[PDB]
Protein backbone atom coordinates (compact mmCIF):
# COMPACT_ATOMS: atom_id res chain seq x y z
CA UNK A 1 0.00 0.00 0.00
CA UNK A 2 3.10 2.44 0.71
CA UNK A 3 4.03 1.84 -3.05
CA UNK A 4 0.40 1.71 -4.23
CA UNK A 5 -0.08 5.10 -2.85
CA UNK A 6 3.37 6.79 -4.16
CA UNK A 7 2.19 5.81 -7.41
CA UNK A 8 -1.33 6.75 -6.93
CA UNK A 9 -0.24 10.56 -6.26
CA UNK A 10 2.30 10.34 -9.16
CA UNK A 11 -0.35 9.28 -11.39
CA UNK A 12 -3.60 11.35 -13.04
CA UNK A 13 -6.08 9.77 -10.79
CA UNK A 14 -4.59 11.11 -7.57
CA UNK A 15 -7.74 10.91 -5.26
CA UNK A 16 -7.37 7.05 -6.28
CA UNK A 17 -4.67 6.53 -3.41
CA UNK A 18 -7.63 8.36 -0.59
CA UNK A 19 -9.66 6.16 -1.39
CA UNK A 20 -7.30 3.19 -0.71
CA UNK A 21 -6.52 4.80 2.18
CA UNK A 22 -10.20 5.29 3.08
CA UNK A 23 -10.81 1.98 1.76
CA UNK A 24 -7.92 0.77 4.17
CA UNK A 25 -9.64 2.19 7.39
CA UNK A 26 -6.32 4.27 7.50
CA UNK A 27 -8.09 7.37 8.80
CA UNK A 28 -5.28 9.51 9.70
CA UNK A 29 -3.59 8.92 6.55
CA UNK A 30 -6.59 9.84 4.85
CA UNK A 31 -6.73 13.05 6.21
CA UNK A 32 -2.98 13.69 6.04
CA UNK A 33 -4.22 13.30 1.81
CA UNK A 34 -7.16 14.82 1.70
CA UNK A 35 -5.69 18.53 2.52
CA UNK A 36 -4.33 18.51 -0.88
CA UNK A 37 -6.59 15.94 -3.34
CA UNK A 38 -10.17 16.55 -1.38
CA UNK A 39 -10.69 19.11 1.25
CA UNK A 40 -14.29 18.76 1.03
CA UNK A 41 -14.21 15.11 2.63
CA UNK A 42 -12.03 16.66 5.30
CA UNK A 43 -14.80 16.80 7.81
CA UNK A 44 -16.38 13.26 7.37
CA UNK A 45 -13.39 11.28 7.16
CA UNK A 46 -12.28 13.11 10.51
CA UNK A 47 -15.54 12.27 12.04
CA UNK A 48 -14.86 8.38 11.12
CA UNK A 49 -11.61 8.93 12.21
CA UNK A 50 -12.87 10.31 15.65
CA UNK A 51 -15.01 7.11 15.46
CA UNK A 52 -12.65 4.64 15.60
CA UNK A 53 -10.98 6.93 17.80
CA UNK A 54 -14.05 6.43 20.62
CA UNK A 55 -13.93 2.56 19.55
CA UNK A 56 -10.24 2.87 20.64
CA UNK A 57 -10.96 4.40 23.44
CA UNK A 58 -8.98 7.19 23.00
CA UNK A 59 -11.31 9.90 23.58
CA UNK A 60 -9.27 12.46 24.02
CA UNK A 61 -8.68 12.95 19.97
CA UNK A 62 -12.07 11.90 19.50
CA UNK A 63 -13.23 14.68 21.08
CA UNK A 64 -11.09 17.04 18.59
CA UNK A 65 -11.78 15.42 15.56
CA UNK A 66 -15.55 15.28 16.10
CA UNK A 67 -15.43 19.02 16.33
CA UNK A 68 -13.17 19.24 13.39
CA UNK A 69 -15.44 16.79 11.21
CA UNK A 70 -18.46 19.96 11.91
CA UNK A 71 -20.18 21.23 8.48
CA UNK A 72 -22.42 24.04 7.58
CA UNK A 73 -24.52 22.04 5.10
CA UNK A 74 -25.16 18.05 6.09
CA UNK A 75 -27.32 18.61 9.29
CA UNK A 76 -27.64 14.98 10.07
CA UNK A 77 -24.03 14.97 10.42
CA UNK A 78 -23.13 17.93 12.15
CA UNK A 79 -26.03 16.33 14.42
CA UNK A 80 -23.71 13.88 14.92
CA UNK A 81 -20.85 15.05 15.39
CA UNK A 82 -22.42 17.62 18.15
CA UNK A 83 -23.78 14.19 20.02
CA UNK A 84 -20.33 12.81 19.76
CA UNK A 85 -18.37 15.95 21.17
CA UNK A 86 -21.19 15.74 23.83
CA UNK A 87 -20.45 12.50 24.66
CA UNK A 88 -16.25 12.65 24.67
CA UNK A 89 -16.78 16.16 27.10
CA UNK A 90 -19.45 14.19 29.06
CA UNK A 91 -16.70 11.54 29.39
CA UNK A 92 -13.50 14.62 29.88
CA UNK A 93 -14.86 15.59 33.21
CA UNK A 94 -16.17 18.53 31.08
CA UNK A 95 -19.97 17.78 32.76
CA UNK A 96 -21.00 20.82 32.46
CA UNK A 97 -20.28 21.53 28.87
CA UNK A 98 -21.01 17.54 27.81
CA UNK A 99 -24.73 18.27 29.03
CA UNK A 100 -25.31 21.90 27.50
CA UNK A 101 -24.43 20.16 24.01
CA UNK A 102 -26.39 17.20 25.43
CA UNK A 103 -29.64 19.87 26.09
CA UNK A 104 -29.34 21.06 23.04
CA UNK A 105 -29.66 18.25 20.30
CA UNK A 106 -32.79 17.19 18.65
CA UNK A 107 -32.13 13.42 19.48
CA UNK A 108 -33.79 11.07 21.88
CA UNK A 109 -31.37 8.32 21.50
CA UNK A 110 -28.25 10.73 22.57
CA UNK A 111 -30.49 11.41 25.86
CA UNK A 112 -30.83 7.67 26.56
CA UNK A 113 -27.04 6.81 25.83
CA UNK A 114 -25.89 9.74 27.53
CA UNK A 115 -27.67 8.48 30.54
CA UNK A 116 -25.97 5.08 30.48
CA UNK A 117 -22.60 7.44 30.31
CA UNK A 118 -23.62 9.72 33.11
CA UNK A 119 -24.55 5.98 34.89
CA UNK A 120 -21.08 5.06 34.65
CA UNK A 121 -19.62 8.62 36.07
CA UNK A 122 -22.61 7.68 38.15
CA UNK A 123 -24.05 11.47 38.75
CA UNK A 124 -27.70 10.20 39.19
CA UNK A 125 -28.67 14.21 39.18
CA UNK A 126 -27.48 14.71 35.48
CA UNK A 127 -28.59 11.09 34.25
CA UNK A 128 -32.05 11.66 35.51
CA UNK A 129 -32.28 14.74 33.74
CA UNK A 130 -31.20 13.12 30.68
CA UNK A 131 -33.31 10.06 30.99
CA UNK A 132 -36.49 12.19 31.73
CA UNK A 133 -35.73 14.97 28.71
CA UNK A 134 -36.72 12.81 26.05
CA UNK A 135 -38.81 9.71 27.35
CA UNK A 136 -36.99 7.65 29.53
CA UNK A 137 -39.24 8.01 32.70
CA UNK A 138 -38.36 4.33 34.06
CA UNK A 139 -34.88 4.67 33.83
CA UNK A 140 -34.77 8.25 35.75
CA UNK A 141 -36.83 6.84 38.27
CA UNK A 142 -34.12 3.85 38.58
CA UNK A 143 -31.67 6.37 38.87
CA UNK A 144 -33.44 8.38 41.37
CA UNK A 145 -33.67 5.41 43.43
CA UNK A 146 -29.96 5.00 43.07
CA UNK A 147 -29.72 8.76 44.56
CA UNK A 148 -32.97 8.12 46.95
CA UNK A 149 -34.41 10.87 45.58
CA UNK A 150 -38.00 9.73 46.56
CA UNK A 151 -40.08 13.28 45.39
CA UNK A 152 -38.53 13.37 42.18
CA UNK A 153 -39.59 8.72 41.64
CA UNK A 154 -42.87 9.75 42.77
CA UNK A 155 -43.54 12.66 40.11
CA UNK A 156 -42.07 10.12 37.67
CA UNK A 157 -44.15 7.60 38.79
CA UNK A 158 -47.27 8.62 36.71
CA UNK A 159 -45.40 7.91 34.01
CA UNK A 160 -42.81 5.06 35.71
CA UNK A 161 -43.66 1.90 33.62
CA UNK A 162 -41.85 -0.26 35.60
CA UNK A 163 -43.49 -2.19 38.68
CA UNK A 164 -39.96 -2.82 40.15
CA UNK A 165 -39.23 0.44 40.59
CA UNK A 166 -42.43 1.05 42.41
CA UNK A 167 -42.14 -2.02 44.61
CA UNK A 168 -38.73 -0.78 45.69
CA UNK A 169 -40.65 2.76 46.73
CA UNK A 170 -42.96 0.87 48.35
CA UNK A 171 -40.70 -0.74 50.31
CA UNK A 172 -38.94 2.93 51.03
CA UNK A 173 -42.43 4.40 51.85
CA UNK A 174 -43.36 1.43 54.57
CA UNK A 175 -39.61 2.21 56.06
CA UNK A 176 -41.51 5.57 56.44
CA UNK A 177 -44.58 4.65 58.00
CA UNK A 178 -46.72 6.27 55.79
CA UNK A 179 -48.22 2.97 54.20
CA UNK A 180 -50.81 5.34 51.34
CA UNK A 181 -48.14 5.91 48.92
CA UNK A 182 -46.20 2.19 49.22
CA UNK A 183 -50.15 1.17 48.58
CA UNK A 184 -50.55 2.83 45.83
CA UNK A 185 -47.03 1.80 44.56
CA UNK A 186 -47.54 -1.75 45.17
CA UNK A 187 -50.76 -1.74 43.22
CA UNK A 188 -49.05 -0.34 40.37
CA UNK A 189 -46.26 -3.04 40.98
CA UNK A 190 -49.09 -5.76 40.80
CA UNK A 191 -48.26 -6.26 44.62
CA UNK A 192 -51.23 -6.53 46.25
CA UNK A 193 -49.55 -9.47 47.96
CA UNK A 194 -48.60 -6.12 49.94
CA UNK A 195 -51.63 -4.20 49.52
CA UNK A 196 -53.87 -6.32 51.28
CA UNK A 197 -51.02 -6.76 53.98
CA UNK A 198 -51.24 -2.72 54.23
CA UNK A 199 -55.21 -3.16 54.52
CA UNK A 200 -54.68 -5.77 57.24
CA UNK A 201 -51.96 -3.73 59.28
CA UNK A 202 -51.70 -0.55 58.84
CA UNK A 203 -55.08 0.49 57.05
CA UNK A 204 -57.35 -1.78 59.16
CA UNK A 205 -59.66 -1.79 56.58
CA UNK A 206 -61.33 -5.28 56.11
CA UNK A 207 -64.04 -4.34 53.84
CA UNK A 208 -61.95 -2.97 51.24
CA UNK A 209 -59.38 -5.92 52.11
CA UNK A 210 -62.18 -8.12 50.74
CA UNK A 211 -63.02 -5.76 47.78
CA UNK A 212 -59.18 -5.99 46.79
CA UNK A 213 -59.84 -9.79 46.86
CA UNK A 214 -62.86 -10.14 45.43
CA UNK A 215 -61.61 -7.76 42.75
CA UNK A 216 -57.74 -9.10 41.85
CA UNK A 217 -58.09 -12.70 43.90
CA UNK A 218 -55.70 -11.73 47.37
CA UNK A 219 -54.45 -14.95 48.50
CA UNK A 220 -51.52 -14.34 51.00
CA UNK A 221 -53.58 -12.23 53.41
CA UNK A 222 -56.92 -13.62 52.33
CA UNK A 223 -57.24 -16.28 54.99
CA UNK A 224 -54.72 -13.86 57.02
CA UNK A 225 -57.84 -11.14 56.95
CA UNK A 226 -60.41 -13.51 58.30
CA UNK A 227 -58.06 -14.58 61.26
CA UNK A 228 -57.55 -11.86 62.81
CA UNK A 229 -60.61 -10.07 62.20
CA UNK A 230 -62.72 -13.51 63.20
CA UNK A 231 -62.65 -12.53 66.75
CA UNK A 232 -66.66 -11.91 67.10
CA UNK A 233 -69.94 -14.34 67.64
CA UNK A 234 -70.74 -13.11 64.30
CA UNK A 235 -67.77 -12.98 62.90
CA UNK A 236 -67.87 -16.27 61.15
CA UNK A 237 -70.05 -14.28 58.49
CA UNK A 238 -66.57 -12.49 58.46
CA UNK A 239 -64.41 -16.17 57.57
CA UNK A 240 -67.38 -16.84 54.99
CA UNK A 241 -67.03 -13.14 53.94
CA UNK A 242 -63.82 -13.80 52.60
CA UNK A 243 -65.02 -17.32 50.79
CA UNK A 244 -63.56 -19.41 52.83
CA UNK B 1 -9.42 -51.21 30.14
CA UNK B 2 -11.39 -48.04 30.55
CA UNK B 3 -8.51 -46.04 30.33
CA UNK B 4 -9.35 -43.14 32.95
CA UNK B 5 -7.94 -39.88 31.84
CA UNK B 6 -8.64 -37.00 33.42
CA UNK B 7 -7.01 -33.04 32.40
CA UNK B 8 -7.25 -30.58 34.94
CA UNK B 9 -4.87 -26.97 35.27
CA UNK B 10 -3.36 -27.77 32.12
CA UNK B 11 -2.14 -31.17 33.14
CA UNK B 12 -3.30 -34.14 30.99
CA UNK B 13 -3.27 -37.92 32.46
CA UNK B 14 -4.03 -40.87 30.58
CA UNK B 15 -3.86 -44.49 32.36
CA UNK B 16 -1.39 -46.27 30.64
CA UNK B 17 -0.01 -43.68 32.59
CA UNK B 18 1.13 -40.80 30.40
CA UNK B 19 1.12 -37.18 32.20
CA UNK B 20 1.81 -34.08 30.15
CA UNK B 21 1.89 -30.79 31.40
CA UNK B 22 0.86 -28.60 28.62
CA UNK B 23 1.59 -25.17 30.37
CA UNK B 24 5.03 -26.65 30.57
CA UNK B 25 5.20 -28.90 27.72
CA UNK B 26 6.91 -31.39 29.70
CA UNK B 27 5.45 -35.23 29.21
CA UNK B 28 6.17 -37.83 31.20
CA UNK B 29 -8.88 -47.56 38.24
CA UNK B 30 -8.68 -43.98 37.58
CA UNK B 31 -6.04 -41.23 38.01
CA UNK B 32 -6.52 -37.08 38.69
CA UNK B 33 -3.67 -34.58 37.77
CA UNK B 34 -3.11 -31.45 39.01
CA UNK B 35 0.05 -29.05 38.66
CA UNK B 36 1.81 -30.16 41.38
CA UNK B 37 0.28 -33.99 42.98
CA UNK B 38 -1.46 -36.56 40.76
CA UNK B 39 -3.86 -39.25 43.00
CA UNK B 40 -4.39 -42.56 41.95
CA UNK B 41 -7.58 -44.46 42.85
CA UNK B 42 -11.21 -47.77 48.74
CA UNK B 43 -13.51 -45.14 47.06
CA UNK B 44 -14.81 -44.70 43.43
CA UNK B 45 -13.52 -41.26 43.19
CA UNK B 46 -10.72 -39.74 44.99
CA UNK B 47 -8.40 -36.35 43.80
CA UNK B 48 -5.93 -34.04 45.23
CA UNK B 49 -6.96 -30.63 46.13
CA UNK B 50 -3.48 -29.00 46.89
CA UNK B 51 -2.25 -31.15 49.35
CA UNK B 52 -6.06 -32.27 50.32
CA UNK B 53 -6.87 -35.49 49.63
CA UNK B 54 -10.88 -36.34 48.89
CA UNK B 55 -11.60 -39.25 50.84
CA UNK B 56 -15.15 -40.70 49.80
CA UNK B 57 -16.39 -42.92 52.42
CA UNK B 58 -20.06 -44.46 52.72
CA UNK B 59 -22.49 -41.92 52.68
CA UNK B 60 -19.89 -39.16 53.88
CA UNK B 61 -16.73 -37.27 52.18
CA UNK B 62 -13.18 -36.53 54.43
CA UNK B 63 -10.41 -34.64 54.26
CA UNK B 64 -6.46 -36.07 55.53
CA UNK B 65 -2.82 -35.43 55.08
CA UNK B 66 -0.93 -36.71 52.27
CA UNK B 67 -8.24 -37.04 59.28
CA UNK B 68 -8.46 -32.80 58.48
CA UNK B 69 -12.13 -32.39 57.11
CA UNK B 70 -15.46 -34.30 57.66
CA UNK B 71 -18.60 -33.56 55.45
CA UNK B 72 -21.88 -36.09 56.05
CA UNK B 73 -24.36 -37.15 53.81
CA UNK B 74 -27.75 -37.54 55.19
CA UNK B 75 -28.53 -40.02 50.01
CA UNK B 76 -27.25 -42.44 47.95
CA UNK B 77 -22.99 -43.23 47.90
CA UNK B 78 -21.41 -40.34 46.46
CA UNK B 79 -19.55 -41.96 43.69
CA UNK B 80 -18.94 -38.15 40.99
CA UNK B 81 -16.68 -36.07 42.19
CA UNK B 82 -15.39 -33.00 40.19
CA UNK B 83 -13.17 -29.76 40.80
CA UNK B 84 -13.01 -27.03 39.28
CA UNK B 85 -12.06 -23.25 40.28
CA UNK B 86 -13.03 -23.11 43.99
CA UNK B 87 -16.15 -25.20 43.79
CA UNK B 88 -17.09 -29.33 44.37
CA UNK B 89 -19.62 -30.98 43.23
CA UNK B 90 -20.08 -34.37 45.32
CA UNK B 91 -23.33 -36.25 43.61
CA UNK B 92 -24.37 -40.00 43.44
CA UNK B 93 -26.22 -42.05 41.41
CA UNK B 94 -29.47 -41.33 43.07
CA UNK B 95 -30.31 -38.81 41.67
CA UNK B 96 -28.88 -36.15 43.86
CA UNK B 97 -25.89 -33.81 44.07
CA UNK B 98 -24.11 -30.90 46.50
CA UNK B 99 -21.92 -28.33 45.50
CA UNK B 100 -19.26 -27.81 48.36
CA UNK B 101 -16.80 -24.28 48.19
CA UNK B 102 -13.23 -24.16 48.95
CA UNK B 103 -12.53 -20.52 48.45
CA UNK B 104 -12.23 -21.25 52.11
CA UNK B 105 -9.61 -23.29 54.05
CA UNK B 106 -12.04 -26.06 54.27
CA UNK B 107 -15.07 -27.37 52.16
CA UNK B 108 -18.35 -25.69 52.87
CA UNK B 109 -21.55 -26.77 51.38
CA UNK B 110 -22.41 -23.80 49.25
CA UNK B 111 -25.75 -25.65 48.09
CA UNK B 112 -28.26 -27.88 50.20
CA UNK B 113 -28.77 -31.58 49.47
CA UNK B 114 -31.47 -32.00 45.57
CA UNK B 115 -33.44 -34.17 44.33
CA UNK B 116 -32.84 -34.38 40.32
CA UNK B 117 -35.74 -37.22 40.47
CA UNK B 118 -38.09 -34.41 41.89
CA UNK B 119 -36.58 -32.23 38.78
CA UNK B 120 -36.63 -34.54 36.07
CA UNK B 121 -29.38 -42.79 37.65
CA UNK B 122 -26.70 -40.29 36.72
CA UNK B 123 -23.74 -40.81 34.13
CA UNK B 124 -21.24 -38.23 35.32
CA UNK B 125 -21.24 -35.19 36.73
CA UNK B 126 -19.14 -32.13 36.51
CA UNK B 127 -18.68 -28.47 37.50
CA UNK B 128 -17.63 -24.55 36.22
CA UNK B 129 -15.15 -22.95 37.96
CA UNK B 130 -17.47 -20.33 39.66
CA UNK B 131 -19.46 -23.32 40.76
CA UNK B 132 -22.69 -21.84 40.20
CA UNK B 133 -23.58 -24.56 37.32
CA UNK B 134 -23.76 -28.30 38.14
CA UNK B 135 -25.21 -33.97 34.69
CA UNK B 136 -26.88 -36.60 32.41
CA UNK B 137 -29.86 -38.37 33.26
CA UNK B 138 -30.33 -42.08 32.79
CA UNK B 139 -27.28 -47.65 32.51
CA UNK B 140 -26.82 -46.57 29.19
CA UNK B 141 -26.41 -42.72 29.01
CA UNK B 142 -29.56 -40.61 27.81
CA UNK B 143 -29.96 -38.02 25.31
CA UNK B 144 -31.43 -34.84 27.70
CA UNK B 145 -28.36 -33.04 29.74
CA UNK B 146 -29.52 -31.24 33.18
CA UNK B 147 -27.75 -28.28 34.97
CA UNK B 148 -28.87 -27.45 38.09
CA UNK B 149 -29.29 -23.40 38.92
CA UNK B 150 -27.53 -23.24 42.34
CA UNK B 151 -28.37 -19.21 42.90
CA UNK B 152 -31.84 -19.11 41.25
CA UNK B 153 -32.64 -22.65 42.46
CA UNK B 154 -34.32 -24.49 39.35
CA UNK B 155 -33.33 -26.77 36.77
CA UNK B 156 -32.55 -26.57 32.88
CA UNK B 157 -33.00 -29.54 30.50
CA UNK B 158 -31.66 -30.14 27.22
CA UNK B 159 -33.10 -32.20 24.68
CA UNK B 160 -30.88 -33.41 22.23
CA UNK B 161 -33.31 -35.26 20.02
CA UNK B 162 -35.47 -32.02 20.21
CA UNK B 163 -33.18 -29.70 20.78
CA UNK B 164 -35.28 -27.76 23.36
CA UNK B 165 -34.49 -26.27 26.76
CA UNK B 166 -37.36 -27.20 29.79
CA UNK B 167 -36.87 -24.56 32.48
CA UNK B 168 -37.91 -26.11 35.94
CA UNK B 169 -28.10 -33.60 17.49
CA UNK B 170 -31.25 -35.25 17.26
CA UNK B 171 -29.61 -39.07 16.51
CA UNK B 172 -26.76 -38.51 19.59
CA UNK B 173 -26.60 -39.23 22.93
CA UNK B 174 -24.16 -37.34 25.36
CA UNK B 175 -21.68 -39.93 26.73
CA UNK B 176 -18.82 -37.61 28.65
CA UNK B 177 -18.54 -33.66 29.30
CA UNK B 178 -16.21 -31.34 31.09
CA UNK B 179 -15.54 -27.15 31.28
CA UNK B 180 -13.34 -25.03 30.38
CA UNK B 181 -11.18 -24.25 33.35
CA UNK B 182 -11.25 -20.41 33.19
CA UNK B 183 -14.77 -19.51 32.00
CA UNK B 184 -17.42 -21.15 34.20
CA UNK B 185 -19.82 -20.40 31.21
CA UNK B 186 -18.14 -22.62 29.11
CA UNK B 187 -19.12 -26.20 28.92
CA UNK B 188 -18.51 -28.93 26.77
CA UNK B 189 -20.31 -32.32 25.38
CA UNK B 190 -19.43 -35.59 23.84
CA UNK B 191 -21.74 -37.06 21.76
CA UNK B 192 -21.94 -40.63 20.39
CA UNK B 193 -24.06 -41.56 17.45
CA UNK B 194 -27.16 -44.02 18.67
CA UNK B 195 -20.50 -40.86 15.00
CA UNK B 196 -18.72 -38.96 17.88
CA UNK B 197 -19.00 -35.18 17.78
CA UNK B 198 -17.41 -32.55 20.27
CA UNK B 199 -20.56 -29.50 20.94
CA UNK B 200 -19.16 -27.08 23.07
CA UNK B 201 -22.36 -24.16 24.73
CA UNK B 202 -22.21 -21.67 26.36
CA UNK B 203 -24.39 -20.93 29.32
CA UNK B 204 -25.79 -17.27 29.66
CA UNK B 205 -28.02 -16.61 32.04
CA UNK B 206 -29.91 -13.55 30.62
CA UNK B 207 -30.22 -15.76 27.12
CA UNK B 208 -30.05 -19.38 28.24
CA UNK B 209 -27.94 -22.09 25.93
CA UNK B 210 -26.04 -21.17 22.91
CA UNK B 211 -24.50 -23.43 20.34
CA UNK B 212 -21.07 -22.17 20.70
CA UNK B 213 -19.40 -24.92 18.58
CA UNK B 214 -20.36 -28.16 17.33
CA UNK B 215 -17.31 -30.08 15.18
CA UNK B 216 -16.88 -34.34 14.53
CA UNK B 217 -14.33 -35.54 17.09
CA UNK B 218 -10.79 -35.84 15.66
CA UNK B 219 -9.39 -39.11 13.91
CA UNK B 220 -6.65 -38.98 16.03
CA UNK B 221 -8.52 -38.53 19.44
CA UNK B 222 -11.17 -41.03 20.71
CA UNK B 223 -12.33 -39.45 23.65
CA UNK B 224 -13.23 -35.53 25.11
CA UNK B 225 -10.62 -35.09 28.12
CA UNK B 226 -11.49 -31.31 28.27
CA UNK B 227 -10.45 -27.61 27.10
CA UNK B 228 -7.74 -25.29 28.58
CA UNK B 229 -7.64 -22.05 26.94
CA UNK B 230 -6.86 -21.72 23.58
CA UNK B 231 -7.15 -25.46 23.25
CA UNK B 232 -9.55 -28.61 23.07
CA UNK B 233 -7.32 -31.44 24.66
CA UNK B 234 -8.08 -35.17 23.65
CA UNK B 235 -7.15 -38.61 23.92
CA UNK B 236 -5.06 -39.35 21.01
CA UNK B 237 -5.06 -42.71 19.91
CA UNK B 238 -1.81 -44.37 20.03
CA UNK B 239 2.42 -37.01 23.20
CA UNK B 240 -0.96 -39.06 23.84
CA UNK B 241 -2.68 -35.17 23.67
CA UNK B 242 -4.16 -33.95 21.41
CA UNK B 243 -4.64 -30.06 21.43
CA UNK B 244 -6.38 -28.56 18.82
CA UNK B 245 -7.00 -24.44 19.21
CA UNK B 246 -10.45 -23.18 19.21
CA UNK B 247 -11.63 -22.46 15.60
CA UNK B 248 -12.10 -18.40 16.46
CA UNK B 249 -9.21 -19.25 18.68
CA UNK B 250 -7.07 -19.92 15.70
CA UNK B 251 -4.25 -17.24 15.41
CA UNK B 252 -4.42 -16.15 19.11
CA UNK B 253 -2.77 -19.20 20.83
CA UNK B 254 0.91 -17.30 21.51
CA UNK B 255 -0.97 -13.45 22.94
CA UNK B 256 -1.22 -12.58 26.44
CA UNK B 257 -3.95 -13.41 29.32
CA UNK B 258 -6.18 -10.10 28.23
CA UNK B 259 -6.21 -10.71 24.59
CA UNK B 260 -7.80 -13.77 24.92
CA UNK B 261 -10.35 -12.74 27.56
CA UNK B 262 -11.21 -10.45 24.77
CA UNK B 263 -11.81 -12.76 22.16
CA UNK B 264 -13.31 -15.03 24.43
CA UNK B 265 -15.79 -12.40 25.24
CA UNK B 266 -16.21 -12.32 21.14
CA UNK B 267 -16.99 -15.97 21.11
CA UNK B 268 -19.15 -15.82 23.37
CA UNK B 269 -21.49 -12.38 22.36
CA UNK B 270 -21.08 -14.31 18.63
CA UNK B 271 -22.83 -17.12 20.37
CA UNK B 272 -25.23 -14.79 22.06
CA UNK B 273 -25.30 -13.22 18.42
CA UNK B 274 -24.01 -9.90 20.25
CA UNK B 275 -22.38 -8.80 17.04
CA UNK B 276 -21.62 -5.04 18.77
CA UNK B 277 -19.80 -6.51 21.78
CA UNK B 278 -17.74 -8.76 19.98
CA UNK B 279 -16.99 -6.12 17.90
CA UNK B 280 -16.08 -4.21 21.46
CA UNK B 281 -14.03 -6.64 22.78
CA UNK B 282 -12.22 -7.37 19.45
CA UNK B 283 -11.64 -3.43 18.82
CA UNK B 284 -8.34 -3.57 20.75
CA UNK B 285 -7.17 -6.84 19.49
Amino acid sequence: YNLAQDLYLASSCPIAALEMRRDLQHWDSALQLAKHLAPDQIPFISKEYAIQLEFAGDYVNALAHYEKGITGDNKEHDEACLAGVAQMSIRMGDIRRGVNQALKHPSRVLKRDCGAILENMKQFSEAAQLYEKGLYYDKAASVYIRSKNWAKVGDLLPHVSSPKIHLQYAKAKEADGRYKEAVVAYENAKQWQSVIRIYLDHLNNPEKAVNIVRETQSLDGAKMVARFFLQLGDYGSAIQFLVM
Amino acid sequence: RAMSSHFHQQVAAMQVLNVCFLSTGVAHSGVFATKDAVAVWETPVLAMHEENVYTVESNRVQVRTWVKQLLLFSEGNPCFLDICGNFLVVGTDLAHFKSFDLSRREAKAHCSCRSLAELVGIASLRCSSSGSTIILPSNSPDSKICFYDVEMDTVTVFDFKTGQIDRRLKNYVPVNHFWDQSEPRLFVCEAVQEDVLILSFFISEEHGFLLHESFPRPATSHSLLGMEVPYYYFTRKPQMVSRRPLRDFVGLEDCDKATRDAMLHFSFFVTIGDMDEAFKSIKLI
